[PDB]
């Protein structure tokens, strides 16, 4: 082919992957990768270019991330705004795109049998109206309002600014009304004419594409070749920044900064060079691995034992293709805020402990092999993310290491850790302390975010007690993982193998649910418990006491669960309104051993006093912290309120939380675990006879331990939802004390959950997704946050609007119920084709089968606690779906203004629309509750 | 223990109509 | 009817049912015959009670009325009487203290139009509202398994377990 400049020979890929791929470069610059899967329901692509926003002009902030914003509104050959949008979402596709200081990376998934109708448009995205102009900038300004009270956009951009103003690191990324409209409106700068001069940068010789299908690898090459071949090559330089943006001047410096949360946390900043090129050692990961480690030894063992720290997460950070950083952050404690000048001194001691042992051969030949195996073991990802990141990466390795470059490590060279050893020394350090007890202390206040602040030179004096630092007894080399698998053995297919989970023992101890993984075939395993006892939601109290001891259990099981976390075995223990939760995931191997530990502490738990107190106080600080949650947040928490028949607030949580006491506890743990119902799901790489071996073991663990008796069934008692009234509307209103952002989600309600009204409800939300996100956001410009979709929960199902916006949350409802008239006429007025489309594509949306076995089991999970235990739903609601007609319109005239069975609860959050009723107002909850009645539960299967 | 995938601010994907 | 013609039983009750805030009418009916003759006979004393109340004389209606007046405000004898009137107001959430003037005020409005509107909605055969329960005991030797003229009864639902029963239905609000 002429418009080929070369292509690659083999593009090294895991032994366990089945997809094809083949990697080539295009005579104008392109860097194209094609992905064939014969298998797949759903194809993507993905384009990335590698200027960003630290690329932006002096004068106008943000405007890559406009520019990103701007491309989705339409092209020459296709002029529509929405038609982009409105095509996946007719096809089950969506798309996204970010941006990042290097980057900006646009991609996109639909059905595999439209990626051409698809891709030609995404290709004539690179290849500016003034309303659209207007309107996408307060798109713009309500993204940066909606990260303005937000703890990590605050101390980043604090951190871009107290660097060398004159350094683009400096400049803002996101951009607002401000720096987009109101400053060169005032300046007389044409916008739209910056928009077309920098779409100079979007050359063809700095892009890389990603493309997956089920098409052929030449299919996918004529077709990339015939849409991409016409970009237009400006052979435009990457950009480098040698100079580092922190100089001498902001280095030994100390800021302290006051938050919005009430949090407690210290922030330690080591500038390096660019160690991007160094890819195939990775120092920046060999050092994170090290310093970062939480086993016997670590700093951070020794940083709780003092009870300083609870967590703490060192490595290295990105910053651009000529410099980089390395961070150590760790949370504080009420007496970690006094001794930070210790704790830096504990982590320049264990730096000199480093420094003194030198590099370890064996610890980058242990991350080698770990890093290898969960790299040949690896689960299928899914293709939108895949793409994206292969396309975001291909800019920095060759086609064919794309795949393995930042995983696989090859070479050990010990110069390089030396030299960022050397780095790192109390000459070359920057300390932030971020505290509320800074209120009223500091003096200065960052530009864009507002963040108040205060700068101070580190004393000499410190920095040479860091720099006498000796050698600490407590900081010791980690030793040798002994949770590294070596049994990689897949058992045989049984076969009374069942394609959906069957129920393997049901007594009254315990219910088993099993499934042997005839799919994947990967030597993993998903492992779920849950726990039922009436103790563990029975009042605040004793729920607050049930998250106590878990988060106690799990803090004192960190040490020692780091080693077979870092091995791919992970686990997670999270409390429920039904009793505890317990999922153990990862290689089977050694999955056994850990997982009788994680139950011997469960049944022999002795509570420290000390992690007690600071635990306690965190949680403390966490329900404090909800308040500052987002205003659609705090609307999703209010309606599950509403809803749910038993709900304790969090108000409820905190005043209750001060009645906790040790002897209250350590009476309540034997309480809890005196009457207990067990529900598991083992589905992975283990046969029958393991699943009872393992189910078996936990049983008589927890009588032997804890002498735990069965339930009653009388006394497993789901929870009820709040039935609405016929032509019934009530709204419950709060304030956001936070943010001066307002929210609002609108909730009608339906009747059950069955297969005719969830295809029903599903159709409609299909139908009215890229409309509803068109019309109030992309037209009316109401606010950054717009979402509408289906709500399942105890069993009860409805639609749900959620929107964060600046306009009063009234204003907002009349223009959703106009919305909602709009698209009774649009699908009065739709064609049968049309709603034959939105069928197959939402057929083909419920048909997805899941990529990798987290999912299956995840959605095994769902049927689980729902108690529905429908596996074969997708065949059944999709089979009634396609014999659905345009059924729909007696939908919306029954369960949808004048509806005889209107169900509407409205949730407002303070910071030709038809006429609406009186709403009743929600008082108290608790007589919201008692006044209305309640639905059913769905019946098992 | 170690940076992870975008653990700061930046990614900032346009629409969020994937979460929840 | 009941005891005094047919003979049933020696105890035959009914009269309103009153708990959690939710009321009914009530049949309780202890007799040798079979629970599904007794209930035969209930029904066909419901449709014979319909005739007698759309035979029923104004004047005679009148006197029910008053009769039931007569009850409502029957004042409490003793001080443990009209305390326990008081506790079951308190009881009850309602603390209606002046029930008995308003109820026997909205008595005397009553018609008998309203009574057979009431009777054919929610408590005929055939009412759009019926919501019937029937409880069955039989007695100790009976295994495991000239009189008016009955009707056609639907099919029954038989409960298995109770739990079973409640899980599958919604619940009633609370009286405010
Ligand atoms: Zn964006």
């Amino acid at each position: 082919n002429p418009a080929i400049k070369r292509i690659g020979n083999h593009i090294t890929k895991s032994p366990e992957d089945k997809r094809e791929y083949r990697g080539l470069e295009l005579a104008n610059g392109i860097k194209v990768l094609l992905i064939s899967d014969p298998t797949t329901d759903k194809s993507s692509a993905a384009l990335d270019v590698h200027i960003g926003s630290l690329s932006d002009p002096p004068n106008i902030a943000g405007l890559s991330h406009f520019l990103q914003h701007m491309l989705f509104l339409g092209t020459k050959k296709y002029p529509k705004e929405n038609e982009y949008s409105q095509f996946l979402s007719e096809h089950a596709g969506s798309s996204n795109a970010f941006t990042s200081g290097e980057h900006t990376n646009y991609y996109f998934d639909v059905s595999h049998e439209h990626l051409e109708g698809a891709l030609d448009r995404f290709a004539q995205f690179f290849l500016f109206d003034e309303s659209a102009k207007d309107r996408e900038v307060n798109a713009v300004d309500s993204e940066h309002e909606k990260n303005v009270m937000n703890d990590a956009w605050r101390l980043f951009q604090l951190e871009k600014a107290t660097g060398n103003p004159k350094h683009p690191f400096s400049k803002f990324g996101t951009g607002n009304k401000y720096t987009l409209e109101t400053r060169p409106n005032q300046e007389g700068i044409d916008v739209r004419q910056e928009l077309l001069k920098f779409h100079a940068y979007y050359s063809s010789n700095l892009m890389a594409v990603v493309v997956l299908g089920r098409e052929s690898l030449d299919d996918l090459t004529n077709l990339v070749v015939k849409l991409f071949s016409e970009v237009e090559n400006k052979n435009v330089p990457l950009p480098e920044f040698p100079e580092h943006p922190f100089q001498e001047e902001h280095l030994k410096q100390l800021y302290k900064i006051v938050p919005i949360k009430d949090i407690r946390n210290l922030y330690v900043t080591f500038p390096i060079p660019d160690l991007q090129k160094y890819y195939k050692s990775n120092p920046g990961h060999y050092l994170g691995h090290l310093i970062g480690h939480e086993g016997p030894g670590s700093l951070l063992s020794e940083l709780k034992s003092k009870g300083w720290v609870n967590t703490l997460v060192g490595g290295q950070k990105e910053g651009a293709r000529g410099f980089m950083f390395f961070i150590i952050n760790v949370d504080l404690t009420e007496e970690g805020l006094l001794h930070v000048e210790d704790i830096i001194l504990h982590m320049f001691q264990y730096i000199q402990k480093l420094r003194a042992e030198g590099p370890q051969e064996w610890v980058f030949q242990e991350l080698k092999d770990l890093n290898a195996v969960a790299f040949r073991f690896k689960d299928k990802e899914r293709p939108r993310g895949y793409t994206s990141k292969i396309a975001g990466i291909l800019h920095y390795y060759p086609l064919e290491e794309v795949l393995t470059a930042e995983y696989l490590l090859e070479e050990f060279r010990p110069d390089l850790i030396e030299m960022v050893l050397d780095k790192l020394r109390p000459e070359n350090v920057r300390v932030a302390i971020v505290s509320k007890s800074f209120e009223g202390k500091t003096d200065r206040t960052e530009e864009w975010y507002g963040t108040q602040y205060k700068q101070e030179a580190i004393p000499d004096e410190v920095i040479k007690k860091w720099q006498n630092a000796d050698l600490n007894g407590k900081f010791k080399l980690p030793t040798k993982n002994e949770f590294i698998p070596t049994n990689f053995e897949i058992l045989p297919l049984e076969k009374e193998a069942t394609p959906y989970p069957a129920l393997i023992k049901d007594t009254a101890m315990s219910k088993l649910w099993f499934k042997q993984d005839d799919k994947f075939f990967l030597p993993k395993a998903n492992l779920n418990f849950e726990f039922f006892s009436p103790f563990a939601y029975v009042d605040p109290l004793h729920s607050n006491m049930a998250y106590l001891y878990l988060e106690l259990l799990k803090d004192s099981l960190n040490e020692y669960a780091y080693a077979a976390e870092l091995a791919g075995l992970s686990y997670d223990l999270q409390n429920t309104i039904y009793g505890m939760y317990l999922s153990v995931k990862g290689y089977n191997d050694k999955q056994p051993i850990l997982l009788k530990k994680i139950i011997e502490k469960m049944a022999t738990f002795e509570i420290d006093e000390k992690r007690f107190e600071i635990i306690k106080e965190a949680y403390m600080r966490s329900l404090n912290n909800f308040r500052a949650e987002q205003p659609h947040q705090h609307a999703m928490y209010y309606l599950r309120l509403l809803m749910t028949e038993v709900a304790w607030t969090k108000d409820e949580l905190k005043e209750a939380l001060d009645d906790v006491t040790l002897p209250r506890l350590k009476a309540f743990i034997p309480q809890l675990l005196s009457r207990l119902h067990i529900e598991a799901l083992l589905h992975g790489n283990i046969t029958k006879q393991a699943a009872l071996g393992i189910m078996q073991m936990v049983e008589d663990t927890l009588i032997e331990h804890a002498h735990t008796k069965p339930l009653l069934p009388s006394q497993l008692v789901r929870y009820r939802e709040v039935q609405l009234p016929d032509r019934g509307w009530f709204v419950y209103q709060q304030r956001n004390e936070v943010h001066n952002n307002s929210g609002i989600e609108i909730y009608y309600q339906t009747d059950m959950q069955s297969t005719s009204e969830n295809m029903f409800l599903e159709l409609f939300a299909q139908i009215i997704s890229e409309p509803a996100f068109n019309t109030l956001r992309t037209k009316e410009q109401l606010g950054y946050i717009v979402f509408s979709g289906p709500r399942r929960a105890n069993g009860i199902q409805g639609l749900r609007f959620i929107i964060q916006s600046e306009k009063p949350p009234h204003y907002l409802e009349s223009r959703v119920e106009a919305f909602l008239i709009t698209m009774e006429k649009s699908i009065e007025d739709m064609t049968e084709e049309a709603f034959q489309k939105h069928i197959q594509a939402l057929a083909i949306r419920r048909l997805d089968k899941p990529k990798k076995l987290s999912a299956e089991s995840a959605k095994y999970w769902g049927e689980i606690i729902s108690q529905q235990y429908n596996f074969d739903r997708d065949n059944t609601e999709v089979a009634y779906l396609k014999t659905l007609t345009k059924d729909i319109i007696k939908f919306y005239k029954e369960m949808l203004v004048d509806a005889p069975r209107r169900h509407k609860v409205s949730v407002h959050v303070l910071a030709q629309a038809p006429a609406l009723p009186q709403p009743e107002v929600i008082q108290n909850m608790t007589e919201f509750k008692r006044g209305l009645p309640l639905f059913p539960l769905v019946k098992p299967h | 223990g170690i940076v992870e995938q975008c653990c700061t601010s930046i990614c900032s994907l346009y629409q969020l109509e994937n979460y929840c | 009817t009941l005891r005094t013609k047919e003979q049933l039983g020696y105890i035959v009750f009914s009269g309103p049912r009153r708990a959690n805030g939710i009321q009914g009418l009530r049949f309780i009916i202890q007799s040798e015959k079979p629970p599904h003759y007794l209930e035969s006979r209930v029904e066909a004393f419901l449709i014979t009670m319909e005739k007698s109340i759309e035979d029923m004389t104004e004047e005679a209606f009148q006197k029910h009325i008053q009769a039931l007046a007569i009850r409502r405000l029957d004042k409490p004898k003793k001080l443990s009487a009209e305390s326990a009137k008081y506790w079951g107001e308190i009881i009850s959430q309602q603390y209606n203290f002046d029930r008995d003037n308003t109820e026997v005020a909205y008595l005397k409005t009553l018609t008998k139009e309203d009574i057979i509107k009431f009777y054919k909605e929610m408590l005929a055969v055939d009412a759009p509202r019926r919501h019937k329960v029937s409880v069955h005991v039989l007695a100790r030797e009976m295994d495991s398994n000239n009189l008016s003229q009955a009707p056609a009864l639907p099919q029954p639902e038989v409960i298995q377990n109770m739990t079973e029963f409640k899980r599958g239905l919604p619940l009633f609000p609370l009286v405010k």
